[PDB]
RNA sequence: AAGAGAGUAGCACUGUUUGGGAAUGCAGUGUCAAGCCGGCAGGUAUUUGUCUGCCAAGGUUAAAUAUAGAG
RNA sequence: UUUCUCGUACUGAAAGGGAGGUGUGAUACACCCGUGGCGUGCGCAAUUUUUUGCCCAACACCG
RNA sequence: AUCGAACCACCUAGUAGCUGGUUCACGUCGAAGUUUCCCUCAGGAUAGCUGGUGCUUGUCAAGAAGUAUUGUGCGGUAAAGCAAAUGAUUAGAGGGACCUAUUCUCAAACUUUAAAUGUGCAAACAACCCAGCCUUAGUUAUUUUAACAAGGCUUUAAGAAUUGAGGCACCAAGUGGGCCUUCUUCGGUAAGCGGAGCAGGCGAUGC
RNA sequence: AAAACAUAGGUUUGUGAUGCAUCCAAGUGGUGUAUGUCGCAAACUGAUUUCUGCCCAGUGCUCUGUGUCAACGUGACGAGAUUCACCGACGCGCGGGUAAACGGCGGGAGUAACUAUGACUCUCUUAAGGUAGCCAAAUGCCUCGUCUUCCAAUUAGAG
RNA sequence: AGUUUGGCUGGGGCGGCAUAUCUGUUACACGACAACGCAGGUGUCCUAAGGCGAGCUCAGUGGGAACAGAAAUCUCACGUGGAACACAAGCGUAAAUGCUUGCUUGAUUAACGAUUUCCAGUACGAAUCGAGACUGCGAAAGCAAGGCCAGCGAUCCUUUGCGAAGAACAGGAAAUAUGAACAAAUCAUACCAGAGGUGUCAGAAUAAUUACCACAGGGAUAACUGGCUUGUGGCGGCCAAGCGUUCAUAGCGACGUCGCUUUUUGAUCCUUCGAUGUCGGCUCUUCCUAACCUAGCGCCGCAGAAGACGCUAAGGGUUGGAUU
RNA sequence: GGGUACGACCAUACUUGGCCGAAUGCACCAUAUCCCGUCCGAUUUGUGAAGUUAAGCGGCCACAGGCCUCGUUAGUACGGCGAUCAGUGAUGGCGCUGGAACCCGGGGUGUUGUACUCU
RNA sequence: GCCCGGAGUCCGGGCACCA
């Protein structure tokens, strides 16, 4: 007894029933895990040190209105 | 028997053009790449080594990442009922800089050079006028077409 | 195929951090133990009145196996492992053409 | 001043049983102890030295427990 | 403050070990009304016919 | 009245991916016969299609669209060619083979050329410019580049779209024998035959 | 209900009793055996007549002097578990026998005064190459074989 | 005594492998697509056939030289690759990816970096882009961690390598851990990386027969009728090279080509497996016409007789026996 | 109007033949002690100026081939969507629309960047 | 795989099998 072997009939319309979804969008999900070491490296210490003038910012800020 | 390799259907995909043939020039080799700019996805067929799948073969994307010999794009790819960002390695040879933004970018200038232009007092150019208004056709001579009959004659191999 | 008797490689072992000579020998598996544990276990299992308790594997396909290689450093004496694609003859001459 | 249960305990082979795993308990046969530096146990096998707890191979004994086709 | 159990701490095969912030220096030192930083963020507060602040919950990125 | 393993009671309500059955009403929604793995092919697990519960929000539209336009990439089917490479092939002519230029007729596993229908990306705010500024163990002979930031400036005619709620979860059912048709298409003399592609139907539905 | 079984006739095998065959969970247990080779147990063929050919390479059964095969023993290294060495039977291999044990028992060329046929020759090959007999037979595919007889005519019957 | 005796499949069996996999085409110019569709491959081979630098140009053709000729070696010119690149095919390549030669071991290690192909966005195989060690070839830029894309394998179990020696008043940046009452030496185990294999290739340990046969089911599936088709079987047309003393067509008609029928056999598997009684003969009725006899006609190579061909016409008739 | 060195695009730049070429330069050219390499200083390597535009190179020409471009082939071949359209069929035209290829004809035969330089 | 025997080693034997 045979039957049938592949078919794509009706696959189609399924996928467009709930939609082919958008892509996420480029401000999510963008690490760079998997780059170029050397690049990343540096790119770290300019961070760490960026942290440290927002922390120093808010300081001021906070001080001169408690004037 | 169709065999699923890595390159199973590419006889005429991965072929040069007619008299055509060679390696990549210089001018491909000093391209330059950054992070964030749009390319295109082209096999050589000449350069062995960092060949994409031919899936990828004349598709769009964005590169994440530089390495000293090869680049990293992000494209889609459609799969069931939703939309998947592919990550592919490829050598630089099988890139090429994507014009798909040089419209807008041009308007984006014109635009700016507009606001310019009236900030600074400088006469404007001229509006350009549609065609599909109306006017007066006055005509040298009128012809006429009226099957003149030898045609059905010509059209006898 | 045809090996080298020594070749020069690297040695990862601090004393020698560099290129130095290996010698090369076959690898072949040790005698099995009495008194491992998973002969030990085997051994319980099997006394008594049941049978056979285990599978016996009679359906071999194959025709070749992989080569290992043991390679010792000339100092330091390390020994390092690798593998070879698998051949029907292997032989080793430190002899070219 | 003495003593305290011998084909007994242990060991080997075989079989069975157990969660018990280089062998938890038991049975058959072979072999078969110690006690002027004793014996058994202390969950990985062997030899040696300490430490801890107990002292088999004879017997009786209420209550708290069961009544899953009884009286 | 139960006598047992689940939870407030996890990690390694195991021996074992065990998580606050800011500032200053290269079991370090001194303080304790306190979101590690950045991005998008209900509502409330403040300006003027719009802009800004705090941002709760949640998500992404880097320590 | 029982024999290719008697009869009686018990283990025994033995197991069955297989056949049969499965008891009130109305209402809101509403499918699949396809993918991968399995001693798998009358069965399962897995993704898809569906229902319920929502969460975070918005209210004209964010990460919207089985549709256009503009710009910019991809392609080797239909057609065409053999007076162009590869393969097949007919006949005269000019200097029996041979040479030169032609000539009849061809190609799913030939091709210089090459459509229609297709297919990727972009068309703004988590953004782009302009200016000055900080940091780095990145690059460079140094500047200059690369990357992360911080305080100010600007920005929502030419056929020149138009439609509108965005995003994110948890739990679970049935299904996993399909069949028909316009067009494209392989095997077969053919078949109400066997097997595929895009789309629409029946199955589940009457009028 | 037979062409099957049995039968008388024929042949083969084991066996002298502490035996051969054999029941049985077990014993100073049981059967042929209250028996003793003209006996008992186990097979095959199937009255009489006339006969019963060749093959021991295969499988089986059976009879005689050193490779391999287990425990138990005897020695060693080691502190000991562990480990090593030597010894070690029937059987299997070697060497004989056996078909009224299971069974088996060939191809291809040439060749005689008309053609035909082939007494004769050559060749390859086996453990042996189907002998005496019998046949389109309840055994022959081709096949309703070919000839004679029976009939006017016979895929039937007989020779 | 117990158990087993693959699967797919135009029924099943025998056959084959479409059972794990590579190339071209079917495939309809993105990607994806079936059949026991077409044409072919794979379980290997290589210390060089791997790596780099340098030099060179291949297949073939034409003109020349004792033996020497169509074909031996030398020389000049042309030569877009028509050669070669282990093997199947496709792609690719000319101061090279080809050939020769020189030196070498990037076929090593590579802190669990990221990714592609199949795809559930799992694993396995293969491949791509990186970072660190030590190197090879180069004057250098640079190239190379195999031979480009096919050539291979889970849990459990066995087995090998690494955890050298010393240094630290204490387990620390840097000393592998355990054997649970504690010490000395053996033995065993654990953590990390390989190897011994499952070809039914996401991986059970496996011989037959049943006509003495059994059960649960299946029209998801064969053996009758019926249905679609008509290759094969049967019955006919059209054209006209020839046969007919001459004469294509009285009667035939090759080489070709167009049909009809369902009285043969195939092809298929739609209905029936909680059953539609399966060859032949006997008996009886009816229908069809492609007309054997009976009625009436045309035509002939129809003198008569007997016949051949054709038309209207199915009212009526269509036997007795031997063998099976 | 030019030369040389290094290039970008990679035939409007290639192939064949003919003619001409002021200067700077580029070449052909002389020779093997040393560096270096070959069967052979042919190529390659090291050192000079004796000759010459012969060749290479540049420029121009050819009813020259090829190549590039524009027309023509032609609204032809082919295509998407539609019909209770035509036709026994094979196939075909129609409506709304997209649109090729060779042959053939006209034209053309490199553009250009950095530095040192000659008239 | 073990023991051999006959040729650094290929054959013939008698045994033994948890990926
Ligand atoms: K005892
Ligand atoms: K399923
Ligand atoms: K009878
Ligand atoms: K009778
Ligand atoms: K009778
Ligand atoms: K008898
Ligand atoms: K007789
Ligand atoms: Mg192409
Ligand atoms: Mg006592
Ligand atoms: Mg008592
Ligand atoms: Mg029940
Ligand atoms: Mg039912
Ligand atoms: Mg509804
Ligand atoms: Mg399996
Ligand atoms: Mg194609
Ligand atoms: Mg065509
Ligand atoms: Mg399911
Ligand atoms: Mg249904
Ligand atoms: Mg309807
Ligand atoms: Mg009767
Ligand atoms: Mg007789
Ligand atoms: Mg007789
Ligand atoms: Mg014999
Ligand atoms: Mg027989
Ligand atoms: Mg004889
Ligand atoms: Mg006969
Ligand atoms: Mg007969
Ligand atoms: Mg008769
Ligand atoms: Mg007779
Ligand atoms: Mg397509
Ligand atoms: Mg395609
Ligand atoms: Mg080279
Ligand atoms: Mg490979
Ligand atoms: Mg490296
Ligand atoms: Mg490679
Ligand atoms: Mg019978
Ligand atoms: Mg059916
Ligand atoms: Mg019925
Ligand atoms: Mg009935
Ligand atoms: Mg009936
Ligand atoms: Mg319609
Ligand atoms: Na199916
Ligand atoms: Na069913
Ligand atoms: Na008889
Ligand atoms: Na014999
Ligand atoms: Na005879
Ligand atoms: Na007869
Ligand atoms: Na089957
Ligand atoms: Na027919
Ligand atoms: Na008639």
């Amino acid at each position: 007894a045979k039957s049938k072997n592949h078919t794509n009939h009706n696959q189609s319309r399924k996928n467009h029933r709930n939609g082919i979804k958008p892509p996420l969008p480029l401000y999510m999900y963008n690490s760079k895990r998997g780059g170029w070491l050397p690049a990343l490296v540096n790119t770290r210490r300019v961070r760490k040190n960026n942290q440290k003038a927002a922390l120093k910012a808010r300081r001021e800020r906070l001080a001169a209105h408690q004037a | 028997v169709h065999s699923h390799g890595y390159k199973c259907g590419t006889r005429h995909l991965f072929a040069k053009k007619f008299r055509k043939h060679g390696v990549p020039s210089v001018s491909t080799i000093l391209t330059n790449f950054k992070v964030g700019d749009y390319v295109d996805v082209v096999a050589d067929a000449a350069v062995r080594a960092g060949m994409p799948h031919k899936y990828y073969h004349g598709r769009t994307g964005i590169v994440w990442n530089v390495t000293p010999r090869g680049v990293g794009v992000i494209i889609n790819k459609p799969v069931r009922n939703r939309t998947v960002r592919k990550r592919i390695c490829v050598r630089f040879e099988h890139v090429r800089k994507s014009r798909c933004q040089e419209a807008f970018k041009q308007k984006l200038k014109d635009l700016e050079a507009f606001r310019a232009a009236k900030k600074a007092g400088t006469p404007l150019p001229p509006k350009k006028v549609s065609t599909r208004n109306g006017g007066f056709v006055c005509p040298k001579k009128v012809e006429v077409l009226a099957r003149r009959t030898a045609d059905y004659e010509a059209m006898i191999p | 195929v045809n090996y080298p008797k020594k070749k020069k490689m690297h040695c990862p072992d601090e004393r020698c951090n560099a290129h130095k000579s290996f010698k090369v020998v076959q690898y072949k598996a040790g005698k099995a133990r009495l008194y491992a544990r998973g002969k030990r276990r085997y051994d319980r299992k099997q006394s008594g009145y049941g049978g056979q308790t285990k599978p016996i594997f009679h359906k071999k396909a194959k025709t070749t196996k992989k080569i290992v290689l043991k390679l010792q450093c000339s100092n330091c004496k390390s020994i390092i492992q690798n593998v070879l694609k698998r051949t029907k003859h292997f032989e080793l001459n430190d002899k070219k053409k």
